[PDB]
């Protein structure tokens, strides 16, 4: 992308037909942290003491 | 024919190419994908969660024991619980973790960390514990006096059983090295300390276990990166698998 | 406003505890019939309701000195248990999830940590490959050698990746899981597959204010969740 | 035009690391994010900014080494067959178990979707193993379960009329071709608690999912080589989709078909004489 | 289409050099630009056009050849490592600092950022040294610090799970390859006041910066060599930023990693019997 | 109207000079405060004002007939003195820039030309790695041995690249340069690395209106400028 | 496949080549770029900084001092101080300075140069000095009067210290070769010639240093350019560096 | 750029995903010379005495 | 020329190869296509019988 500074911006162009010949993905995906760091049913906010 | 200059590079095969190339099943239809539970994105997340230290790596500790430190009664003021170098590469504790099993397949990384430390005594056991985090240029701190100069949490035991120490990203560069890599004086990266210290003491009814233990957990803040994947030191062959 | 004391009401059954930590809820999902989209078995499925989707307590287990752990497959540990074990057993495949609650009290005169892992997917191994006896114990369950290792050459201290509480006995005397079915296919086999097993592993050992060590059990409550059964035949029991 | 518009996708890596908010100093009772319960399985929510007085931090690092495309989407060697020059044929059964940097990987995730770009590399030596001159064609066939398997170099099943083949020149470039997510599950599964077969519980069918198995590559050259090839078999994982981390491989692997450690010594880092000092 | 706009930068080297302007003599009390003072720290502000009477010129030279990016922007020999037949294995250490030229052309400035462009060469020879017909693969495997180091031809650390590898054969078209900027620091340094380490004050440590320092290119051939194999490895340096100009090195350059020098005769230019004739 | 007299009030201290040139800003930058932009340090720096920004004399200099010179590496320099000092020993990291000024009067009867240069990463060697009394000299500074080269293997003669003076005797009797931060990083530790060497070289020897040679010094005295430090944790005074 | 037609060139490898190539790490991502002073975007501003000319380069005279070419209190007229060949190649006084080392990496050279002198004699001593350039055909001007025929300025030692002689560019061809290569015969691009005279004396009260120095320094204009790099003649090395 | 004069004129086509594929950068870019030659707090004009 | 790098799998040939080939005889007009009935696009259409 001729550089803005961490932003790798690609055209992935394909020239087969399947799309499983197709380069790596470069998109950023969602990170969904909190199914793994918070896997609670009651939210705990940081400021609050945890237990009861 | 359209005339063309093949240049160098020409039919070599870099293990990072990332090019477009023939299927071999052109027609091929997967299966849908499914939900399932727990999808991961970026190994960052898993980095997030807290892990056990495998800290008490005394030698002759084997086992489930080397992840509780011990914790005494003290017949003396002031005393040292733990010390640990701050290193994300290495052979020591952090090593084996999640966050240091991941830092094995990267040279490079930077943010914060945090350390919580779950005390596992009686209910009637009390004590208050100073955790500190020495940023580099000097040795482990050598009393509780001068350990509590640099950043630091106060620990009282009670009901909320865990306590966070935060080291934070205190650096001169906005990444370091990994690895301890002598021979290229990767100790130019030296992190700084963690050491844990009775702040009074533990104190136990007559006839109580006299002894218990910290179970020390590690995690990455959202501010923390890894940089160059790199191979991992442990994870080794000496033969084709059979 | 309390996060220690829980009520779990599922059909005939009812659990409470007045020292819980919270509720783990693996990976923030609850459990969840199959849609349309993703199935592909073809024949309507069985969803017993209330008489298989229950609490279903397990014999309870002896904290020792020594002991290294315990753990349990599912569903095979429920497999010849009520009406959830004989839907399993007349359908060729199963989908469900898990409502999980191990109890261990002791005193203010007691100190030890249980960690509770629900590990998905949790092949075993040590220096040898397992026989059936350790794949599928059953409802008894099955006893770590390896706790170090987690049975598969991997670290305990990494386990906590996977759906966890503690039982700190200075804190809490319950964890409560709820897990979700986890494959990598819509439905499968009750005898020929654990979706997930239930792991109890001591960390801190149990300590007592004297040197009489009475007895502390262990026991594990299963509720399956949001089950349903395709396939159905004459009832099998196990994959022997 | 549109059309080639269909053949382009534009994606994009620009997701930053979390910056850092100014604090100040803090003397209450009100707000203590200090104070945790690792009980309930949740990590600490205490941050930077809570625990200290913090300046203000402007986010300037990516996060797209770690994605997991980036991590899994390089090259890794999974098979070394050698063509012997008494039958000129050889073949590798196709799995990521018999070398362990791609195995250990992957053993971060139970279940994976991903297309491979597979990668073969040929070189000719002698029998004391000295790079040597051979120029020959070869041929790589894809024999999926079920497919008769060739049992010599001039078998008639290398016509290949369904079986898909490669060929390719020794000294030649490499041969190199795309997959896609071939399982007849909706995901790869890199462990398996269960049982290949029902009616069978044998331990050397415990952990083993057949529909891991997509089959074999068979090789020959397609006259009689006159010294032996190494085929070096390279594969890139790529659109890949991952789920449910576990706690990564510590022991050495020892076995393809299981997980088998030797577990002698329970310890993973280094000790020391005294936790007090380093 | 505007996608693939985006992977065009038009860019322009048309800046010229500085023109003149007529000018007519002076006699005055007023103005006196040729007076100066060195003792300021500035360059004498006088020009032409104030010192003599001066045509008009109309600026028609570029100034393209010696921007910063023209001045590097070309392939340089940066290491020469040789694989001997009896281990098939070799390496080189990644720093400008083996071969002079390019490292005196660096020594112009203290601090850059740059990307790389690698381009190897390999040649087979004989022990005399001849050159010989050698057609093989090798491997240049990125080893970055930390990262074990095969110690053999065969070892299992070329597998490359996780190092990136460039393959390609000796007497086929040279590998080329580039890089980003990779330090740690938000530039490179081509001088270093300062200690490698804290806690040491070793000379050897002296002027050692190890963020510099990205580790390891390793070589082997995929099978044993025949003969020895000469690579050459060129860099040439591109997207290149430029800081604090220095004076540049002038003694000839001794040490790899420090800046010893002979200094036996205080002189660069040489010498004359006489400084008012030649 | 006249760069030839200056005065610099930094702190509780002020300087003057009747003969100045004029004040050279190294690379027209002034000293700043790091950006929120460009830091990478996450805690709050502590900024002491005017108990550090302020100028500090060193000890004087004979300038005799023989002298090849005389060097200073900063922070190093000052790193045992005053608050400067102690800011600098009880952080692990520090930023700034310098104010830097020069002192050598004579007479109108004397002749001599020292050269000031301020020299960022001046990283030293003779036909040997240097020790570090060399390397690191502190307060009193070093000598140079290669005057010509620059004491690197460089050029005096092209040492005017760098940020500079002149005290020509005939001329001026004091030097000023403000020196920004300069560093690849945004900050950096002070007992580790110098990221300024204060370098005088005479060029042309002093020389007197008669042959008995009265004392002439030479004074340095410097100024922090913009100073930030981070990473507190007990006083640690050098790299050894 | 596309037709296409390879031609000659194919596969070389030309070390000044502007072509795009595969990166080995294609998913990195730079730590940002900082403020730094002194950037520098094109050598011509390093050119235009003066520099000081090794000009007293007398055999005999090592070090510092040659540096400071001698004036002295003379006891005949019209004496010369100095000469020197205008060129930016070879070996003279020149090639040492800040221009004349960037002369060394580049063949050619057009524009204006300035010569900027500085007295150091002490505040007492006085003097006229007369700096000549005289264009090419001939030789060095042999007396100040044939020198002062050409470009010259003259100069009186006082308050400001220093003066300068611009060398304007005089030239039959907008481009000169910077070496003087005999057997190509680069000495067609012959310079021209810098004198310096007495244009009165020096003259000192009775008992003061009857010698004192010039101390010449040397720029480039900003209508000066460089063309074709070429390699450093004396930046050498007989083996790999170790 | 088919010739203007000391005018050179490319459009760098970059065909990889990441910038520092890119070929070199031809753009001239500003050039500040007097941070180097006046790095002085007072200006001096030309046509003025330098001292005083 | 246009500059080009030929990669990895340059002159090999692939059986499920997806790619147009230069024809021998490009002037030539094949017969028309006549109804003939029972025409079979897909091979599940027999499956079904
Ligand atoms: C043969 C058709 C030519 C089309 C290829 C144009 C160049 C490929 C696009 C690359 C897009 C990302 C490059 C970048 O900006 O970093
Ligand atoms: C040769 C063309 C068809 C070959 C299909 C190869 C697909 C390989 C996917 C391997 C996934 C399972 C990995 C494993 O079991 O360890
Ligand atoms: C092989 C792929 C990764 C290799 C990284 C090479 C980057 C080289 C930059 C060298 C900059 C420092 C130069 C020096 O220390 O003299
Ligand atoms: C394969 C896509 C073809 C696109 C390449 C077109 C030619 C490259 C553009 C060169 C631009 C600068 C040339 C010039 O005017 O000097």
């Amino acid at each position: 992308g001729a550089q803005g500074g961490s932003t790798i911006n690609y055209n992935n162009i394909n020239y087969y037909s399947h799309a499983a010949s197709a380069a790596q993905n470069k998109q950023d995906f969602t990170q969904d942290p909190s199914k793994f760091t918070q896997p609670i049913a009651d939210v705990i906010k940081e400021t609050a003491v945890p237990l009861k | 024919g359209l005339p063309t200059k093949p240049g160098p590079g020409s039919y070599q095969f870099m293990t990072t190419d990332e090019d477009c190339s023939p299927c071999i099943l052109p027609d091929f239809q997967p299966t849908p994908e499914i939900f399932i539970p727990g999808k991961v994105n970026n190994l960052l997340e898993i980095a997030q969660v807290e892990s056990i230290l495998e800290a008490n790596n005394r030698e002759g500790v084997e086992g489930v024991e080397r992840y509780v430190i011990p914790v005494s009664v003290q017949d003396a003021l002031d005393a040292q619980i733990y010390a640990l170098r701050l290193e994300l590469g290495g052979s020591g504790p952090l090593s084996s973790s999640l966050l240091g099993t991941l830092a094995k397949h990267y040279t490079q990384w930077s943010g914060s960390v945090e350390i919580t430390c779950m005390f596992t005594g009686t209910f009637m056991t009390t004590g208050k514990v100073l955790l500190a985090y020495t940023p580099p240029g000097g040795d482990m701190p050598r009393n509780r006096e001068e350990a509590m100069l640099g950043t630091h949490v106060i620990w009282d035991f009670g009901l909320q059983s865990s306590i966070t120490l935060v080291i934070p990203w205190i650096s001169a560069s906005h990444f370091r090295g990994v690895s301890n890599d002598d021979v290229l004086n990767y100790q130019y990266y030296a992190a700084g300390h963690v050491t844990i210290w009775y702040q009074t003491n533990m104190v136990i009814p007559p006839g109580f276990p006299n002894t218990a233990g910290i179970i020390m957990m590690i995690a990455a803040q959202p501010n923390f990166s890894f940089r160059i994947q790199k191979d991992r030191e442990d994870m080794t062959q000496t033969a084709i698998l059979q | 406003y309390s996060d220690r004391v829980a009520q779990l009401t599922l059909g005939n059954s009812t659990i409470t505890t007045q020292e819980a930590a919270n509720i783990c809820v693996a990976y923030g999902c609850w459990p969840a019939k199959l849609s349309d989209t993703d199935a592909t078995s073809v024949d309507k499925p069985t969803e017993p309701g209330v008489s298989a989707d229950r609490f279903y307590t397990l014999r309870s287990k002896p904290w020792q000195a020594d002991s290294k752990g315990w753990y349990w497959k599912l569903p095979d540990a429920l497999n010849n248990t009520g009406m959830f074990g004989q839907n399993a057993q007349f359908h060729y495949i199963y989908r469900g999830g898990w409502a999980v609650h191990v109890q261990c009290n002791a005193t203010k005169f007691h100190q030890g940590t249980l960690l509770v892992l629900a590990i998905p997917e949790h092949q075993i191994a040590t220096q040898e490959q397992p026989a059936f006896d350790r794949t599928m114990p059953g409802s008894e369950g099955g006893t770590f050698q390896e706790p170090f290792w987690l049975e598969d050459g991997t670290s305990l201290g990494n386990s906590l990746i996977y759906p966890h509480q503690w039982i700190n006995l200075r804190t809490n005397n319950s964890a409560t899981l709820i897990l979700p079915y986890v494959n990598a296919i819509p439905m499968d086999s009750a005898i020929r597959h654990s979706n997930w097993t239930l792991a109890i592993i001591p960390v801190a050992p149990l300590k007592y204010a004297a040197e009489t060590t009475p007895l502390v059990p262990i026991t594990v409550t299963i509720a399956p969740m949001e089950t349903e059964y395709n396939g159905l035949r004459r009832a099998i029991a196990s994959n022997q | 035009g549109k059309m080639l518009k269909d053949a382009i996708d534009k994606q994009v890596a620009g997701a930053l690391v979390a910056g850092t908010t100014t604090s100040t100093h803090s003397v209450a009772t009100d707000s203590t994010p200090a104070l945790q319960a690792a009980e309930t399985g949740a990590t600490s929510t205490a941050r930077d900014e809570s625990m200290i007085e913090t300046r203000t931090i402007v986010p300037t690092h990516g996060i797209h080494e770690t994605s997991v495309e980036s991590f899994f989407g390089r090259s890794s060697l999974v098979g070394m067959p050698l063509l012997a020059t008494g039958t000129s044929i050889t073949h590798w059964r196709i799995d990521f178990r018999e070398f362990v940097q791609l195995r250990a990987k992957m053993s971060w995730f139970t279940y994976m979707r991903f297309d491979v770009e597979f990668t073969i590399i040929a070189t000719s030596s002698t029998g004391q193993n000295v790079t040597t001159e051979q120029h020959t064609t070869y041929q790589v066939m894809y024999v999926p379960p079920g497919a008769p398997v060739p049992s010599n170099q001039d078998s008639f099943q290398w016509q290949s009329g369904c079986n898909p083949s490669v060929f390719a020149d020794t000294d030649g470039p490499p041969a190199q071709f795309s997959v896609p997510f071939m399982s007849s599950a909706n995901a790869y599964s890199t462990v398996y608690d269960g049982y290949a077969r029902f009616m069978d519980t044998d331990p050397d069918r415990y952990g083993i999912l057949p529909s891991n198995f997509l089959g074999f590559m068979y090789f020959r050259t397609l006259e009689d080589a006159a010294h032996q090839v190494r085929f070096r078999i390279y594969a890139k994982i790529k659109h890949t989709s991952c789920w449910i981390p576990r706690a990564p491989r510590q022991a050495p692997y020892k076995k393809r078909y299981n997980l088998v450690f030797s577990g002698d010594s329970d310890r993973i880092c280094s000790n020391r004489a005294s936790l007090t000092s380093y």
